[PDB]
RNA sequence: CCGACUUACCAACCCGAUGCAAACUGCGAAUACCGGAGAAUGUUAUCACGGGAGACACACGGCGGGUGCUAACGUCCGUC
RNA sequence: UCCUCCUAAAGAGUAACGGAGGAGCACGAAGGUUGGCUAAUCCUGGUCGGACAUCAGGAGGUUAGUGCAAUGGCAUAAGCCAGCUUGACUGCGAGCGUGACGGCGCGAGCAGGUGCGAAAGCAGGUCAUAGUGAUCCGGUGGUUCUGAAUGGAAGGGCCAUC
RNA sequence: UGCCUGGCGGCCGUAGCGCGGUGGUCCCACCUGACCCCAUGCCGAACUCAGAAGUGAAACGCCGUAGCGCCGAUGGUAGUGUGGGGUCUCCCCAUGCGAGAGUAGGGAACUGCCAGGCAU
RNA sequence: UCUCUA
RNA sequence: GCGGGAGUGGCGAAAUUGGUAGACGCACCAGAUUUAGGUUCUGGCGCCGCAAGGUGUGCGAGUUCAAGUCUCGCCUCCCGCACCA
């Protein structure tokens, strides 16, 4: 909650200034962070899903919710009900502490890191990014793992527009560009 | 008509039985239900037997 | 020049549905009012709904058709008599 | 949160090559020694330098004098 | 020849053709060919009267067709007894009531529309008349 | 949203008691207060009512939205119902869980003398 | 690799206008039918039980329709 | 043979070698109850990932879903998740519907005993309408009801069932 | 008695959407926190509990507004019961019933019980 | 063991 | 005219319970043998290309999460019946 305290003291005052909001509840704030691994290859074996959930349980200290197919499609050879991915919803202090470890440790551990995109805010403030490789987190041991996974991060905030979330993450020095 | 027919014999010693069907392929384990026995006027566990 | 047929010879028996007792019509308890498939009508006061959505009288009295609810659904109730 | 199903999430210390000592809560358990942090990552100087196009006319005039 | 691409059902009852029509006013164009009689127009009769006014205008102006043949008409073959199912669909008609505007036209003069619709009405079994766009 | 889903969550048992002709105790629960009212089987008029918004109940309490306030409310509405001769009702949770403050209210009304 | 633009070969959605439907309906009659009340009329015309049957090859005409060619002194239904 | 729609003429019913489609099952949970939930499709952003897996937001508002044909229903959901369970109870049944009949159907309530729920209450199979076969003969279990001099027994009867 | 709010109804769009504005003493809402009651096929998001620092941003409530939705005559038309008639695949006459669509227009609901707050 | 033809 | 069956690469021919479409072989192409051809031997082979995937079971619509693989219509072809006065 270190960044939550930095939010509550300096980000709200900053955004109230740079938007001239009437109320303090009108400010944006982060709400949840969603960590998906779409594992479409677990129809080959359950152990790839079962081990990908084990790695992401190490990243964020929660047991992931194993997601399944909403319906059946044949182009991917899947039926309605197959476990096909895993997700983790992060809220509260565990959200802030993951977001600290993210922007402080893991984003610098990206190979050839050169910035993020400011064109990934889904028109309504919610930001979504995707990492190529789970080894950027130091929770994962490099010798111990075998398969390169990948996940995607979805920061859901209460900003109505796209720029109010862009200014919010920039207030958290989120490395856009 | 693969769903064969059985009987649910009272475990109260009476020869009373309910008759019903099951898929013995997909449900190989035996059926046991707690049903009313009108001779003893109690609810007693019935067990699967052959319809004979 | 002989030939033909008709793959379309079938039909089922008429189930004799409908409203057996109309409005303002005094009934006994248990009397079938409406036989129907769905709930084209709905059960109101002193009116039960059967297994096949049959509307029967739980008491004695006159049949009252009325439209209630936000969906303007048709309810059947038994007035006292 | 539930009790048993989650992994251990304990506050440890992660120090870096720039000396950025940072205490975080993690599932590692042991203490952590880093290589680059967000303070010392060359995102604000190095990636700006690392384009380095260079001039072709300037290369030509560099190679000699008339 | 006009014909529906898809149909919900392949065959239809014979029905009747009583009542007045609905397409009464000249909606789109300036001049119209209005049905006075009653009957059914096939797709061949529609396309022949279209050809006769397209050629009579030298593709000058714009021609609307207000009707569309959507009723299938069955016939039994020759030397087939009256039982053994409904006959085979042979052609398509449009039921025409009195007052139905059959065609519309603009971009041409009035006398040219008169002689074009007269050449078209000579291809139609029913009695027609000439109408113009009425204000209100 | 939350209000509507609570109403959808309540409107089955409300219509069931509507056709049962049941005199019904209605609980309404807020984070700060808790409300109770005894409603005639026509659903259009009340008989007794109690709350933590009343002074005679709220001034004896620490906080208006805890379990002790909810039990004091169910006691007051039961003692008013027995004063008016209403004894048998049916408890309407009004889309809440029978848990916590709602359960402590209904247990207080059962203990004070109402029968449901 | 990015593409540069302009055609007249078309075109989804949407919008506006216009038609059609036995197996379409956000509308909806006349009649008919069921129940109740009230006169006048009618040789109880009504119902129940019992004794005795005959009949179960229909026809045309009107109206509403299926089929056929809105053909048949055609055929199959409803009603008189 | 059975079910659904139209023909069928706004109660029921209504024919043709008339127009179109299905059934001859399934389920020990796909039943009961309590609690909770609410779709299809499309748009944008997003690792592998692609027209289409999973994830987040938004439009939409049932255009989806219902074990299967069609019709009528369904948000209080009859649709979808989870917990506990066996009411897929036995004896009856006022009163009606439907048939020429055989027969078929709906049913509140009563007695006993039971499950869920705090409780009011609900439950006598499944959203409903198809999923079926008379009698005879014979088989199996139960029952002293009968038992051809008498005591048994055989055989028969009754109940369940094939 | 006036205003405002909460709960439960009646009625079921003249009652619904949209657009603009507006509300915080109380109430309501968001909210703060969660070791506990309880909960997440992960997550105090929801459910629940302990509360009251902040805000009316959202939601909700109120006011206004005819872009819709909705309602909707009068007259006429269609149809049709009975009787009659014709040029009889379809129409007409007498009489009785009389739509739908559309038009003028209406229209930004009304109302009951209880409780609370501020005024009177 | 078989093995055509220019 | 009625009934039954089938239509798939250049060719003959396969696929099951609807889960890639070409198994196979023939022919063709290329390689090595041989003076050379044939044979014999090895390897490829349905259409669009960068190598990366898409079109494709008579024609055209439906069903299905998904069809040669269901269902309807159309088309051509093969077979048997087309009798009684
Ligand atoms: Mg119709
Ligand atoms: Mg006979
Ligand atoms: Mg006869
Ligand atoms: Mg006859
Ligand atoms: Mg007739
Ligand atoms: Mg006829
Ligand atoms: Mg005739
Ligand atoms: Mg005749
Ligand atoms: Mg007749
Ligand atoms: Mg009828
Ligand atoms: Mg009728
Ligand atoms: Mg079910
Ligand atoms: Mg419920
Ligand atoms: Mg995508
Ligand atoms: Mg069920
Ligand atoms: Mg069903
Ligand atoms: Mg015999
Ligand atoms: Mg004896
Ligand atoms: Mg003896
Ligand atoms: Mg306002
Ligand atoms: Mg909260
Ligand atoms: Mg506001
Ligand atoms: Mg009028
Ligand atoms: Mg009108
Ligand atoms: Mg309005
Ligand atoms: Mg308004
Ligand atoms: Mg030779
Ligand atoms: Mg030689
Ligand atoms: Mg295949
Ligand atoms: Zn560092």
């Amino acid at each position: 909650a270190k960044l939550h305290d930095y939010y509550k003291d300096e980000v709200v005052k900053k955004l109230m200034t740079e938007f001239n909001y009437n109320s303090v509840m009108q400010v944006p704030r982060v709400e949840k962070i969603t960590l998906n691994m779409g594992v479409g290859e677990a129809i080959a074996d359950k152990k790839l899903l079962d081990n990908a959930a084990a790695d992401l349980a190490a990243i964020s200290g929660q047991k992931p919710l194993i997601t399944k197919a909403r319906k059946s499609v044949a182009g991917f050879k899947i039926r309605q009900g197959y476990p096909i991915g895993c997700k983790v919803t992060l809220r509260g202090e565990r959200m802030w502490e993951f977001f600290e470890r993210l922007i402080t440790i893991a984003v610098p551990r990206i190979r050839d890191f050169r910035g993020l995109s400011a064109k990934s805010f889904d028109g309504r403030g919610n930001y979504s990014m995707g990492v190529r490789e789970q080894i950027i987190f130091p929770e994962i041991d490099y010798d111990k793992v075998d398969r390169v996974r990948g996940l995607d991060i979805t920061i859901t905030t209460t900003a109505k527009s796209d720029e109010e979330g862009r200014a919010l993450l920039a207030a958290f020095d989120f490395p856009f560009r | 008509g693969i769903r064969e027919k059985i009987k649910l014999v009272s475990s109260a010693g009476t020869g009373h039985f309910y008759t019903t069907t099951k898929n013995k392929r997909t449900k190989p384990e035996k059926l046991e239900l707690k049903k009313f026995d009108p001779v003893v006027r109690q609810h007693v566990i019935y067990k699967e037997a052959k319809i004979k | 020049k002989a030939g033909g047929s008709t793959r379309n010879g079938r039909d089922s028996e008429a189930k004799r549905l409908g409203v057996k007792r109309f409005g303002g019509e005094s009934v006994l308890a248990g009397s079938i009012i409406v036989r129907q498939r769905g709930t084209k009508f709905h059960a109101g006061a002193n009116v039960g709904c059967g297994r096949d959505h049959t509307l029967f009288a739980k008491a004695d009295g006159k049949v009252k058709f009325e439209v209630k609810g936000p969906k303007n659904r048709k309810f059947i109730s038994i007035e006292a008599e | 949160m539930k009790k048993d199903i989650h992994p251990k999430y304990e506050e440890i210390t992660a120090s870096c090559s720039c000396g950025n000592v940072m205490k975080i809560r993690s599932t590692v358990g042991h203490d952590l020694n880093l290589d680059v942090c967000s303070k010392c990552h060359p995102f604000f100087t190095g990636k700006q330098r690392d384009v380095a196009t260079g001039g072709r006319v300037d290369r030509f005039n560099k190679r000699f004098n008339i | 020849m006009l014909q529906p691409k898809r149909t919900k059902f392949r065959k239809m009852h014979k029905g009747r053709n009583r009542g007045l029509a609905q397409g009464t006013d000249v909606s789109f164009g300036s001049f119209g060919l209005k049905a006075v009689g009653r009957g059914r127009l096939t797709a061949r009769q529609i396309e022949a009267a279209r050809r006769a006014m397209t050629r009579a205008v030298k593709r000058q102006g714009k021609i609307w067709i207000r009707v569309f043949p959507d009723k299938p008409i069955t016939e039994k073959p020759l030397a087939v007894r009256m039982g053994k199912g409904k006959g085979n669909v042979e052609y398509w008609v449009a039921l025409i009531q009195p007052g139905k505007v059959l065609y519309e036209m603009d971009g041409v003069p009035e006398e040219l529309a008169r002689e074009a619709f007269k050449l078209a009405a000579a291809k139609l079994p029913i009695k027609t008349t000439f109408v113009t766009k009425t204000v209100m | 949203d939350k209000k509507s889903a609570r109403i959808r969550r309540a409107t089955r048992a409300r219509r069931k008691l509507q056709e049962l002709g049941a005199t019904r105790l209605v609980v309404h629960r807020t984070p700060r207060h808790i409300y109770a009212q005894v409603i005639a089987p026509n659903g259009s008029e009340v008989l007794v009512a109690a709350s933590t918004v009343e002074k005679a109940i709220a001034e004896q309490l620490k906080y208006t939205g805890n379990k002790d306030a909810a039990a004091a409310v169910g006691k007051a509405v039961a003692e008013r119902a027995l004063e008016k001769g209403i004894k048998d009702v049916s408890f309407d949770r009004s889309g809440f869980q029978y848990h916590g403050r709602v359960q402590a209210l209904a247990d207080a009304a059962r203990e004070a003398g109402l029968q449901f």
